[PDB]
């Protein structure tokens, strides 16, 4: 078995390899039916979840400067917007996510650590969240002086 | 903005001290519009840890220490959103209630229901938020 | 017992050669008279096989999968370096997860297959003595081996 | 921090493996429990294990859910992968998804009109990233890198028995046959496909968990001339259960 296994690896290391992982989603041959218990078992014994576990260590989330700018134009202060849109994204991100190990700036993309784009969507929520406090405080001083 | 007369309208008892929990209303009876957060931070940065009440001297020292932050809470005269991106000038009553009661330092629904009394609502279900902000503050 | 092991060895030998012979002659219907330049091969192969009772057959399947997953891990690592270079990011920010110590526990000298092959030329060996030899050699001297 | 009210998590379930929940109150550090809501409405307290003090895995925001690659997801962990593949398969009938350089193929059991001549022409000559994930896209990339580098290629198809590995190989071969200036009497696909009942008889068997299971590796090498055209094929066998 060891000898046949080496001979196979030699044949496959003379080539460039392409990868398809096939998954059975249910046990009873049912058209377009997913069983979560079957699917999770299939993914673990296929290396998929472990490969994904490795990928999340580095910088898996990759956005272009155009995509980042479109969703996050609201998070900017109006005067931190520049004629260059790539440089604008550089300035904004380094005042929204403070730790600078959390992302790297390429030629045409931004490379983000795991959970970081989720944090950007959280501070997009938190900004609307913190906007209210500002209005509410003004109303509650107005109404108290009237009282 | 200290005022002994205003303190004396909140010292009811004539004891000389007011409850520590009436600190946010005394600041907002003087003038100042502070957050409930800023008010808690101001109390927490003094070892008024076990203090049940505050005298006028204590309240004076806190306002002097925090004068800059508290004064910034009567500069504003206008108020933008960040709701509305279309720039319609309108916001749904649903979004307006959500920003008031879900977000930040959360008003009660009963306070929001008070603020939307008399406030016009169209057939889309939207309110002019510029008129609504002017009607709450100007009044 | 030695006669029975030899009978089975002969039955297994004849089948392996008959299996090869059919493949050679199936190839003669699929061969071309035109000279080849290059090829694309398609490998149809299993994944990790885990049942509730796992034996030698499963051990061999999972051993082959560890060799394949190692080539995959190396191939992904090279491609990440090429993508990192295209964007001009520091290429020393990719951690490689080696699986060679697992492959070595299986196939090196004093490994699981080697100690099995040793016990199999002993005239009084057993599965029980092999199991104790595995514990004496590996248990608490390696962290990929438990009892 | 991140576990605020109205943020959503996955909790274990015996029926669906992982079920969706939403935080009724904000998590306060050193709390023992979370307050949640389920697929009826607003019921459970969720205990936290006291030796680890760990927290249940977060749900991605909906703007990143449905995507053609799994690496796009910000919270990349077991229920995120499972949920993302489920919605593409059930809601949209999409059986192919990437995972970086890996194509995931989920067996539909049904027969789909995504394997005809028109679809083959649409993938023909395109880049892998610029088209929807398909077994055809993987085949095109192999044909392309072959002449780009002067280098023979290996498509490695893996998975449990019955997951569709044999079907995936059948469509990769039809792509290579159609795109390459077809041989007349050879029609190589047909001869190779007729070799399957022979190989299945001597190489496959019934096991405790499968009716038909291959107990070997089968490598079919598709041979090309110096004008890049299908001319023949070669079978190699490895790893037989003696």
């Amino acid at each position: 078995f060891r000898n046949s296994l080496h001979l196979l690896m030699e044949t496959l290391n003379a080539t460039t390899p392409h990868y398809v992982r096939c998954i059975k989603p249910n046990d009873f041959k049912f058209p377009f039916t997913f069983d979560e218990k079957r699917a999770v078992q299939q993914l673990r014994a296929c290396g998929v979840l472990e490969t994904i576990r490795i990928s999340a260590a580095g910088f898996p989330s990759r956005w272009t400067y155009q995509e980042f700018f479109s969703r996050y134009r609201v998070l900017m202060k109006q005067k931190d917007v520049l004629s260059d849109r790539k440089q604008t994204c550089k300035n904004v991100l380094e005042k929204l996510i403070l730790d600078k190990d959390k992302y790297q700036f390429g030629k045409t993309k931004i490379f983000f650590r795991a959970g970081q784009v989720a944090y950007l969507e959280k501070i997009r929520a938190d900004k609307l969240r913190a906007a209210c406090i500002r209005i509410q405080k003004t109303i509650r001083g107005w109404l108290m002086r009237k009282k | 903005a200290e005022f002994k007369e205003a303190f004396s309208l909140f010292d009811k008892d004539g004891d000389g001290t007011i409850t520590t929990k009436e600190l946010g209303t005394v600041m907002r009876s003087l003038g100042q519009n502070p957050t409930e957060a800023e008010l808690q931070d101001m109390i927490n940065e003094v070892d008024a840890d076990g203090n049940g009440t505050i005298d006028f001297p204590e309240f004076l020292t806190m306002m002097a220490r925090k004068m800059k932050d508290t004064d910034s809470e009567e500069e504003i005269r206008e108020a933008f959103r960040v709701f509305d991106k279309d720039g319609n000038g309108y916001i749904s009553a649903a979004e307006l209630r959500h920003v008031m009661t879900n977000l930040g330092e959360k008003l009660t629904d009963e306070e929001v229901d008070e603020m939307i009394r008399e406030a016009d609502i169209d057939g889309d279900g939207q309110v002019n938020y510029e008129e609504f902000v002017q009607m709450m503050t100007a009044k | 017992l030695h006669a029975i092991n030899a009978r089975d060895a002969l039955a297994k030998h004849i089948y392996a050669n008959l299996f090869n012979w059919i493949v050679d002659h199936v190839n003669k219907a699929l061969h071309s008279t035109v000279k080849q330049h290059s090829f694309i091969g398609v490998l149809d192969i299993y994944g990790f096989e885990t049942f509730e009772i796992n034996s030698f057959e499963q051990f061999c399947i999972n051993y082959a999968n560890e060799k394949l997953q190692q080539q995959f891990n190396m191939h992904v690592f090279k491609l990440e370096q090429e993508e990192y270079m295209k964007e001009q990011i520091p290429w020393t920010l990719i951690d490689f997860y080696d699986n060679q110590p697992c492959i070595n526990l299986i196939e090196a000298k004093m490994g699981v297959l080697d100690l099995l092959d040793e016990e199999c030329k002993m005239p009084k060996g057993s599965d029980d003595t092999w199991a104790q030899k595995l514990y004496n050699t590996h248990l608490n001297k390696c962290a990929l081996f438990e009892k | 921090e991140l576990y605020t009210k109205y943020a959503r998590v996955w909790i274990p379930d015996p029926e669906e493996v992982w079920k969706s929940a939403e935080l009724l109150k904000d998590y306060k550090p050193g709390d023992k429990v979370l307050q949640l809501r389920l697929e009826e409405g607003k019921d459970l307290e969720y205990c936290l294990d006291p030796k680890t003090k760990e927290l249940p895995p977060l749900r991605n925001p909906d703007i990143l859910v449905g995507e053609n690659d799994l690496t796009a997801l910000s919270y990349l962990h077991e229920p995120a992968v499972l949920h993302n593949l489920k919605v593409r398969f059930i809601d949209s009938k999409l059986i192919y998804t990437y995972c970086g350089i890996v194509l995931v193929a989920i067996n539909p059991y049904e027969q789909l009109p995504i394997y005809g001549e028109d679809i083959i022409n649409a993938y023909s000559g395109q880049n892998m990233g610029d088209m929807d994930p398909h077994i055809f896209a993987v085949a095109e990339e192999a044909y392309k890198q072959m002449a780009r580098d002067e280098r023979n290629q290996s498509i490695i198809v893996s998975g449990e028995s019955g997951a569709g590995k044999t079907v995936s190989a059948k469509y990769a071969m039809r792509y290579f046959a159609t795109v390459s200036g077809s041989a007349s009497e050879a029609n190589v696909e047909e001869k190779v496909l007729a070799s399957n009942p022979i190989m299945e008889s001597i190489g496959n068997a019934k096991t405790t968990r499968n009716d038909n299971s291959s107990r070997f590796g089968k490598y079919i090498e598709i041979g090309f001339d110096k004008r890049y055209r299908i001319i023949g094929a070669n079978m190699r066998t490895y790893l037989l259960e003696k």
